[PDB]
């Protein structure tokens, strides 16, 4: 067997809150800070990465560069020959994480406004640190069916599961590049954990904090999974009359199975 | 005799049908190739003629048997047997058409149709696209039945396709998807009986291109988009595979890791 | 329909005691099937206590009761056990076990026990 071919695809990289990769005012010169912008249509270059087989990501022939190997240090476009090739290299993970090999530190947008300088972080699984390379500038608004059939249903800041119906607008869910699970009526608020300890109820907050416990990834198995607790989405006792939905160890009883519908 | 699955419409159930699912892609592959956190068939280059193939048993109230052959290297329908009598689809290949000798050696009449088991054509022989199709507990109990009364004579090949395009999308499409497998599952809860809508229809379009698109991407994100539709029709792209990660279970086997 | 629910065990105890709920299910397959124990004190609502899933690895428990009582499953005896320790006077109810459901209409109590003090 012939081993795959490895494209080198042209794609934005969306992160929080839906913004992109962004590198600022179109300027190109070395050290030019990398930033979160709303996400652009057209073929404007310094929106538009090439993920290149050599793990480097580049803007217009220049590659996305950290500017250190410290939590906190900012990111940067760069001549790709000229720069510390470590700093170059970039995985990019399944589970939306963007890490520099070198230092194991994470691209993040330590804010979620229009303009945030990207920096380097120490992984946390949150929000902040989420990323999807994709064409894509709008999230995927869906029905998220659960345990014997239900939907999951926002109300205020409660979620629980009732029956479902297409009218309800407090059932459609958009799932955003950064991880996190927003309803639809109010796309500035998250699915949010408040704890990372077990049986902790989750409940409908703002995305503000960006927090771990904000983050979500659809697993293989049917289930939702909060990447830093390790827990995952359960239907309290296999209970919906106890509109609690919580988080709890990983079992793969159909309360913790979800299926996302279009 | 190779691995068989169990599974009957009587008294049929979310559960039922699930476990028998799960127990299929149990015995598709054995899970140690994933990509991208999805499961890889196995390659058929290098897999031995005594692996090649899982048997499904399928049995409905009138406790009349059917047992499918799938190709574990695609999880498709290759032929099935029925009483004494096996029937098999027209093989692509030489190497294919060898194989099928292999299985169901029992039988005292097996037969080689003149058509293949692609939806294009099974749909030109039932006289309905998939989209004029229901699917649920009581399509394939009536498919089991029409399946096994073929090697009687009372089965018209029409109907014969029709059970066909069934069986082919409970099984092996819910197989190779779990989106597709929960689709039956809601029209086994609510007892209903009902046609695929297009966002089932071009998933199992595209199992071939999205199998092709994961293993030859580069850390998740495809080279070029794949096309999909939801379930009132609209259009949309996939770039990546994340979004793909609930949707599918198994793919064909392609090309070999990075290592 | 014939899936009933049959609790038994309930009795007359002074704090610090111990007792063990059965309830024992008939009609369905009660392995895989969660089971979940309610108590209804007279005047207040129905609260859930404790649950079980597929195996005893799997254990919901309300704050009122984490650290003394132990939901169990045997599903060689088709049976869901409530293992009460350390009993207080604020436990005294009716206990129930129920198969949850997604529609109200088919959910499935027993008949319940009562516990006291
Ligand atoms: C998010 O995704 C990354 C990669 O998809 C996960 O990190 C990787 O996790 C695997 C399995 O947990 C690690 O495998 C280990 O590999 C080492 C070296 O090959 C080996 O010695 C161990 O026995 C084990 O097989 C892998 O090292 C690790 N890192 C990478 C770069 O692949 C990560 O855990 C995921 N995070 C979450 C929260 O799911
Ligand atoms: C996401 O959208 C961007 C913006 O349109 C797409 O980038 C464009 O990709 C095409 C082909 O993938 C590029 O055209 C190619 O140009 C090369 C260089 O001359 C040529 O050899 C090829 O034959 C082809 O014509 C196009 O330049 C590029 N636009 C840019 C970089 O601004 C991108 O393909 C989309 N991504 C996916 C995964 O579909
Ligand atoms: C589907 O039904 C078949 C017939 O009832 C099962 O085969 C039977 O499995 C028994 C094990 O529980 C075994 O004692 C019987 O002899 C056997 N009958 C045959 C082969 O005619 C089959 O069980 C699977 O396959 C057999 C060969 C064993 O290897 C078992 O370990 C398997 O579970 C049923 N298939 C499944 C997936 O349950
Ligand atoms: O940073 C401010 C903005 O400046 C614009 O000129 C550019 O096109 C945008 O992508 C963004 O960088
Ligand atoms: O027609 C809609 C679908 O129906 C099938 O019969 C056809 O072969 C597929 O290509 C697809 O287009
Ligand atoms: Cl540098
Ligand atoms: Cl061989
Ligand atoms: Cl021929
Ligand atoms: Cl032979
Ligand atoms: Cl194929
Ligand atoms: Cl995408
Ligand atoms: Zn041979």
């Amino acid at each position: 067997a012939d081993v795959c071919m490895d494209p080198e695809p042209i794609v934005r990289i969306v992160g929080r809150n839906g913004l992109c990769v962004d590198v600022r005012d179109g300027r190109f010169h070395n050290g030019n800070a990398i930033q979160l912008w709303p996400c652009k249509s057209n073929t404007d270059a310094n929106q538009l990465w090439t993920l290149k087989r050599d793990n480097t990501i580049r803007s217009n022939g220049k590659c996305l560069t950290t500017y250190g190997y410290s939590p906190g240090v900012y990111v940067m476009i760069y001549d790709c020959n000229t720069a510390a090739t470590d700093a170059t290299r970039w995985q990019i993970w399944d589970n939306g994480t963007i890490i520099n090999p070198r230092s194991s530190l994470v691209l993040a947008a330590t804010s979620g406004n229009s303009g945030t300088t990207l920096t380097v972080q120490t992984n946390i699984y949150a929000v902040s640190q989420g990323w999807l390379p994709t064409n894509n500038t709008q999230p995927f608004v869906t029905t998220i069916v659960g345990l014997y059939g239900l939907c999951l249903q926002a109300n205020s800041g409660q979620v629980w599961i009732e029956d479902c119906s297409s009218e309800k607008a407090e059932q459609q869910w958009a799932l955003y590049a950064d991880g996190s699970i927003r309803p639809q009526q109010n796309r500035d608020n998250c699915l949010t954990s408040d704890s990372n300890i077990r049986e902790t109820v989750v409940k409908i907050l703002s995305c503000g904090p960006a927090s771990s416990g904000q983050r979500w990834m659809f697993k293989n198995d049917g289930t939702i999974l909060n990447l830093y607790s390790g827990l995952v989405l359960d239907v309290r006792a296999s209970d919906p009359s106890l509109k609690q939905i919580i988080l709890y160890p990983l079992h793969g009883d159909p309360n913790q199975i979800w299926l996302p519908l279009f | 005799q190779y691995p068989i699955i169990n599974f009957t419409t009587a008294g049929a159930t979310v559960q039922s049908y699930t476990n028998f699912i799960r127990a299929v892609r149990g015995r598709l592959t054995t899970g140690a190739d994933v990509r991208h956190e999805i499961p890889v068939l196995p390659n058929r280059v290098g897999l031995p003629i005594n692996q090649r193939f899982i048997l499904v048993e399928l049995s409905n109230h009138a406790e009349l048997s059917v047992t499918l052959a799938l190709d574990v290297t695609n999880a498709y329908v290759v032929g099935y047997r029925a009483g004494n009598s096996a029937y098999f689809f027209h093989p692509d290949n030489q190497e294919d058409a060898e194989a099928i000798t292999h299985l169901f050696t029992d039988v005292q009449n097996r037969y080689t149709f003149a058509f293949g088991g692609n939806y294009d054509r099974l749909e030109q022989l039932a006289g309905n696209l998939r989209e004029n199709i229901e699917l649920g507990n009581g399509p394939l109990e009536e498919a089991i039945s029409a399946l096994y009364y073929y090697s009687t004579g009372g089965t018209q090949l029409p109907t014969l396709a029709r059970s066909f395009i069934i069986c082919i999308q409970m099984i092996s499409e819910a197989a190779r998807f779990q989106y597709i497998e929960g689709e039956m599952r809601t029209r086994i809860r609510y007892n209903r009986r009902s046609a695929p809508d297009p966002s089932v229809i071009t998933l199992e379009n595209s199992w071939g291109r999205l199998s092709t698109a994961i293993q030859e991407s580069n850390q998740g994100a495809f080279a070029s988009p794949i096309q999909l539709q939801r379930r009132n029709g609209s259009k949309f792209s996939v770039y990546d595979v994340s979004i793909l990660i609930p949707i599918i279970a198994l793919m064909v086997y392609r090309c070999a890791p990075p290592p | 329909a014939q899936v009933q629910l049959v609790e038994s065990g309930g009795g007359l105890v002074q704090p610090g005691g111990s007792l063990r709920l059965s309830c024992v299910a008939s009609g369905f397959t009660f392995s895989s099937t969660p089971m979940n124990w309610f108590r209804q004190a007279p005047g207040k609502e129905r609260e859930f206590v404790a649950g079980v899933g597929s195996r005893n690895d799997i254990a919901y428990y309300a704050d009122s009761v984490k650290g003394r009582f132990t939901v169990s499953r045997d599903d060689a005896k088709n049976t869901v056990y409530l293992q009460m320790n350390s009993l207080k006077p604020e436990d005294t109810g009716v206990y129930y076990c129920k198969r949850p459901a997604g529609r109200i209409e088919d959910e499935l109590w027993g008949q319940g026990t009562q516990v006291t003090v």
